[PDB]
RNA sequence: CAAAUUAGUGACAAUAAAUAACGAUACAG
RNA sequence: UUGCCGUUGCUAUGGC
């Protein structure tokens, strides 16, 4: 990552005030690392605008731009032109992160319900449990987002404190 | 295994010996069989019944044997979903399939269980939960010659298991509604098909990887298609599938479609549009409520709401040339695919089965040159899922046997 | 740092309510009334140039 | 009880009539008779 | 709910407040004795005997011009004796408040186009005289031209992306000069993939190329995401 | 022009009925004609699926008049049954409504199927 | 969509940078550039030297807005639509106009500086 | 002010996580 | 040939 042009500016930290709030983010580099090469994806989309129609670099790495980018998520399947990739943002991309996720699909109250959750390994995407928050995921796996089999919130035996207070008051 | 079996114009198809043997079980569901290399086959019924029958009397109705019913009394005592270990069904089984080589029958359904019953006596061995709240199994493949099970749970999962070891060996995960259809054949390849995402998936199940098929007929371009000289359109829901071979399977879905599609080619390859008929509109004396015919008929608006029967059955006899399609026009109607297998055309038909269709499958005698078959379809008179379904148009919950010949 | 940031948001968001006025969510049950006055002396509209 | 939700019925049958006759142009009885012949279906169930 | 307020009157003339221990935007009723939509109504005797008269509550969330007046418009144009053209009359939900603001030596011109809410207008400005229900499509002011003359204010509570220009339509047809224009702006009814700030400014730079001099705009914010209203007057010759 | 006038097609229906689905999973659809009255004069909805084919259709023609009143999105899908089907109960409906969230996880296809229907309308 | 002022395209074109393309450049973003119809009563009012600035100001790729008052003040005529609506960036190089520009808030201003624009009251550049 | 090497000691803040999540009740203005 | 019930066949159908 890197840090922005003028880092101190009114603006920039009640953005950054909305953005970590909104999404229960750590620190500032949540912001700067997303950013970051969401500005390398812009720049690089602005390069193709600024060649022509026809021109083989725009072409085939426009398509690809925006099918990887329609794959990751952050675009919808419709807007397949490269002037929506100039009009990408950043919480367009941390909205893709299985924290902002897991909440949004009601498997946690909060998001720092969702962080925790991720960081105690109850939410498992497809086949693994992932166990960071910022994970990115993508439109198939959007779906699978669900609690673990190996966890009390999904179907399986809980855990110590519950197992302890059933003990202690079968005691 | 490529089309060994090519004998569709073959045998005879309009003089098939028709049996519509009725049964007392509200809403059957699911058949299964099974043939060594007496033969018996199973049903199960929305009334929690498992039925088991036997079939090899070839010349005439099948014969029940014993009943198997859960109900109430097997709600476990604990609402926890790993505790689900009891021993019956307590809702709505939906799906039966029998071992390869008979020593049992596995069944499951809407209560999240795979119960496996013994053959000899319908006595359940075993029961492994699916472990969690949304896991109802919609449909069970055996691979063919083997004891391993294919389920597939509407956890956008699909689970997988050896019966004679009681143990499960892989989930695979990657539809995205559910996975309301599977099939396999001798080959540890499976296709599976979930309902909305109008994709069909096959699985090579060891490397756990995955090939997909979309759909992808738009309207548009087939009404211009049409408008270079018409009630034709887009696609609901793929449903149905059956593996003809390794090489080549076919789907049904919830527009009518049939589709033939190849293991190489992501769209398929064969369409057939209306394979069972445009339902039949709702009566003027049943939509509006005003008084006259020209405002009743107004209420209409032309041929915009006629809605195509959906294929809810769909069964390929496996490596073979023929194959059989089934919902709720009456008619099933039998198939059979061009020996260059990239087109089928419509034989005959089978006008015995006034119901919805649940389960096509068939049932082999004779030899190389000189076949007959006993085509078992479960009829009822309501949707293997869900109830959706108006009309009863004279149906009943019943088997409807043909035995075709030659 | 995470749970600093959830109270410094909160009590961002709880400012913001003073400056502006903020739309809550629509009319929840019976219109009660304005519950807090209305003044009809003041108007809060941004006149042209 | 039986009394009670024989309200309930007849209420949603009533404001399903009272739709198709506001609704419609100018209307039949068909459909109040089909309500009427569902309403005592369902208190003679009782 | 059968509590007591007293009545008070507005800065703007022809509407009232009722205050309590929570205070109402309140109408006098042109129609004593019914409720329109189901708001609750205030009933004063005022002093043959006293006669009761009654008041209707304004519901700032079920009406953009209760919005705007209890969120402070310095001036709207609808006053106790005037003419207004009320495009988008949608059902008789503000109609009646605007119809009874307005009151008897006033006239309230209601257009509306699609004709179960027409059934309920008519309907409506059977007990309330001063309605001229008019069932026609806005953006085409010459099918009935025949039935309104020279309006002094015009309210705009439609919703589609033509909107600027139905409202220029309509005024240059009926709206007498220096006549008021009163618009309720929703953003996302106009378009979405821009931000409200710039289709505000916008629809507010169309009102200025069809020469209707912005006087001032509310954003009436507490009851209605992405809203506004803009309040014009038709100056016809030098908006400088 | 019918009753049931501004009814959808093959693909604007196909795509209404997947994001019917998609919100039913996400517990934001409520459905029924009268659950989806009470959710729009509350005015909680983004946008009711009305089904132009059920017995009678003035059972349902009841609700485009609220949604004229409160400027909310109707469009009419050609199927009870596939309605019912998409909502993922297992009856056929006819009418159904989208309800307003900020916490949703489909509020672009929402959004666009709204734009969708709403220049239909 | 980005306002400007005389002494911005004048700097524009003392430092070789096209408007449209050193937006782009500038904002990594689609830009719409607007000339007031007092910017350009003041490019016009800047007399014969100033050609060049006037037919480049004379651009398809430039919209331009229709101010309705008295005067060819563009200072004020600037902060007066970008306070109404705050919809606006404001590209300018007066001291004074940027002074009143960033005293206002919520409003980006951009600026000729070095050889390309700079940005500043924008708080996602990157 | 890093004299130990004869898989291990001998970091140059470079790298993703945590230091809590969710409720109930009471009392104030 | 079944949960009832009807025609039944001395086997097929049709209403819940
Ligand atoms: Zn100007």
């Amino acid at each position: 990552y890197s840090t922005p042009k003028r880092p101190y500016e009114s603006s920039r930290l009640d953005a950054e005030l909305k953005l970590a709030g909104e999404f229960g983010l750590k620190n500032k580099k949540e912001i700067y690392r997303i950013s970051f090469q969401l500005s390398k994806i812009r720049r690089a989309a602005r390069d193709l605008l600024t060649r022509d129609e026809k021109d083989p670099k725009r072409l085939f790495e426009g398509n690809a731009l925006i099918r990887r980018l329609v794959r990751v998520g952050v675009l919808s399947e419709d807007k397949k032109k490269l002037d929506y990739v100039l009009a990408l943002k950043v919480e367009d991309f941390l909205e893709r992160r299985l924290q902002t996720q897991v909440y949004k699909l009601g498997l946690a109250k909060s998001v720092h319900h969702a962080r925790v959750l991720i960081t105690q390994r109850h939410i498992a995407v497809g086949k693994q449990i992932v166990n960071i928050p910022s994970f990115m995921v993508r439109l198939d796996s959007e779906k699978h987002i669900d609690f673990a089999p190996t966890s009390p919130f999904g179907g399986a035996r809980p855990g110590r404190v519950a197992r302890r207070n059933a003990a202690r008051k079968a005691e | 295994g490529r089309v060994f079996r090519y004998f569709g114009d073959k045998l005879l198809i309009s003089e098939a010996k028709q049996s519509f043997t009725r049964v007392g079980e509200n809403n059957l569901t699911c058949i299964s069989c099974f043939q060594p290399v007496r033969l018996f086959a199973y049903t199960v019924s929305k009334d929690l019944q498992l039925t088991k029958y036997d079939i090899t009397d070839f010349s005439k109705r099948p014969k029940k044997l014993k009943y198997a019913k859960g109900g109430a009394k097997y709600i476990p005592t604990s609402k926890h979903e790993y505790e689900n270990t009891t021993e019956g069904h307590y809702d709505e089984i939906l799906t039966v399939a029998a071992s390869p080589d008979g020593k049992y029958v596995v069944t499951g359904g809407r209560d999240r269980k795979l119960i496996v019953w013994s053959t000899e006596s319908l006595s359940p061995v075993k029961v492994i939960p699916t472990k969690d709240r949304r896991g109802e199994v919609l449909s069970l493949a055996f691979r063919k010659n083997s004891d391993q099970l294919y389920a597939s749970c509407a956890d956008f999962k699909i689970r997988t298991y050896s019966i004679n070891q009681f143990s499960q060996l892989e989930i695979l995960y990657g539809h995205h509604d559910i996975v309301e259809d599977i099939s396999a054949l001798a080959m540890e390849r499976c296709v599976t098909v979930g309902a909305r995402d109008r994709t069909a998936m096959l699985w090579k199940i060891p490397d756990e990887t995955r090939l997909t098929f979309r759909g992808g007929d738009e309207p548009q371009k087939l009404l211009r298609r049409w408008m270079k000289e018409p009630l034709f359109f887009c696609e609901g829901s793929i449903d149905v599938v059956s593996m003809v071979d390794d090489f080549h399977f076919i789907t049904g879905s919830d527009n009518g479609n049939i589709c033939l599609w190849s293991l190489a080619k992501k769209k398929p390859i064969f369409t057939e549009r209306i394979a069972h008929g445009i339902l039949p509109e709702p009566s003027f004396n049943d939509i509006s409520g005003e008084t006259d015919e020209e405002l009743r008929k107004r209420q209409l608006q032309g041929k915009k709401l006629l809605q195509p029967f959906w294929i809810t059955s769909l069964y390929a006899i496996p490596y073979s040339n023929v194959f059989i399609s089934g919902s709720w026009s009456g008619s099933l109607k039998v198939w059979k695919i061009s020996d260059n297998l990239r087109s089928f055309e419509l034989l005959g038909e089978l006008s015995g089965a006034k119901g919805v269709v649940t389960k096509i499958q068939v049932v082999e005698s004779g030899k190389h040159g000189k076949e007959k078959f006993r085509i078992l379809a479960s009829i009822a008179k309501e949707h293997r899922l869900g109830r959706w379904i108006a009309n009863v148009s004279g149906a009943r919950n019943g088997i409807y046997s043909a035995v075709i010949d030659q | 740092s995470r749970v600093k940031k959830r109270k410094k948001y909160q009590k961002a968001q709880k400012k913001l309510k003073s400056v502006r006025a903020v739309y809550s969510g629509g009319q929840s049950g019976v219109y009660e009334g304005e519950k807090t006055g209305i003044k009809k002396g003041l108007t809060r509209s941004v006149k042209f140039k | 009880k039986n009394k009670g939700r024989i309200s309930r019925y007849l209420a949603n049958k009533c404001s399903m009539a009272s739709r198709i006759d506001n609704y419609s142009e100018e209307p039949s009885n068909v459909f109040g008779s089909v309500l009427k012949k569902q309403v005592e279906q369902r208190l003679e169930f009782y | 709910g059968g509590a007591k307020v007293v009545i008070e009157p507005h800065r703007h003339a022809g509407v009232y407040i009722a205050r309590g221990k929570e205070d109402l935007l309140v109408t006098k009723n042109m129609a004593p004795g019914e409720s329109v939509y189901g708001e609750k109504r205030i009933s004063v005797e005022e002093p043959v005997p006293p006669t009761k008269v009654e008041y209707r509550v304004w519901n700032p969330f079920r009406s953009k011009l209760a919005a705007g007046i209890m969120g402070g418009l310095d001036e709207l144009f609808i006053a106790p004796g005037k003419k207004v053209l009320y495009l988008g009359a949608a059902s008789g939900t503000s109609v009646s408040h605007v119809s009874d603001v307005v009151g008897p030596e006033g006239v309230v011109y209601a257009v509306e186009f699609s004709h179960r809410p027409g059934r309920e207008l008519i309907s409506m400005a059977k007990k309330r005289p001063n309605i001229i229900p008019i069932i026609e499509d806005a953006r085409h002011p010459q099918k009935y031209r025949m039935l309104i003359g020279m309006v002094d204010c015009v309210f705009a509570d439609v919703a589609q992306p033509d909107q600027a220009r139905i409202i220029a339509l309509n005024s240059h047809m009926f709206l007498k000069d220096q006549g008021g224009v009163v618009i309720s702006i929703k953003a996302n009814c106009i378009d979405s993939t821009v931000d409200a700030e710039t289709v505000f400014a916008r629809e507010v730079q169309k009102l200025r190329e069809e020469r209707i001099k912005p006087l001032e705009q509310l954003t009436l914010e507490p009851y209605e995401r992405d809203h506004c209203i803009v309040v014009g007057r038709y100056m016809r010759s030098g908006l400088k | 022009n019918p009753k049931a006038f501004p009814l959808a097609d093959a693909a604007l229906t196909q795509q209404i009925l997947d994001v019917v689905q998609q919100a039913a999973n996400l517990r934001q659809l409520k459905k029924g004609a009268n659950e989806a009255t009470k959710t729009l004069n509350r005015g909680i909805s983004e946008f009711i699926i009305m089904a132009a084919d059920c017995e009678p259709i003035e059972i349902l023609l009841h609700l485009p008049l609220l949604c004229e009143d409160k400027n909310v999105p109707y469009v009419f899908v050609p199927s009870r049954v596939a309605l019912g089907r998409a909502c993922g109960v297992s009856r056929p409906v006819i009418a159904a409504s989208i309800t307003t969230n900020d916490a949703s996880a489909i509020k672009t296809q929402i959004y666009a199927v709204k734009d969708k229907i709403e220049t239909l309308l | 969509q980005v306002l400007i002022d005389t002494n911005f395209i004048n700097f524009s074109i003392q430092k070789k940078v096209d408007i449209v393309r050193g937006m782009m450049d500038c904002l990594l973003a689609k830009c719409n550039p607007l000339i007031t119809d007092c910017v350009m009563a003041e490019l016009e009012k800047l007399g014969p030297k100033y050609r060049i600035a006037l037919k480049l100001a004379r651009d398809p790729r430039i919209k331009r807005l229709s101010c309705s008052h008295k005067g060819t003040y563009a200072d004020d005529c600037l902060v007066h639509r970008v306070l109404q609506h705050k919809c606006y960036i404001v590209a300018t190089n007066d001291a004074g106009l940027k002074q009143r520009i960033r005293k206002i808030p919520g409003i980006p201003l951009m600026s000729v500086g070095g050889h390309a624009y700079v940005i500043e009251k924008l708080p996602d550049v990157f």
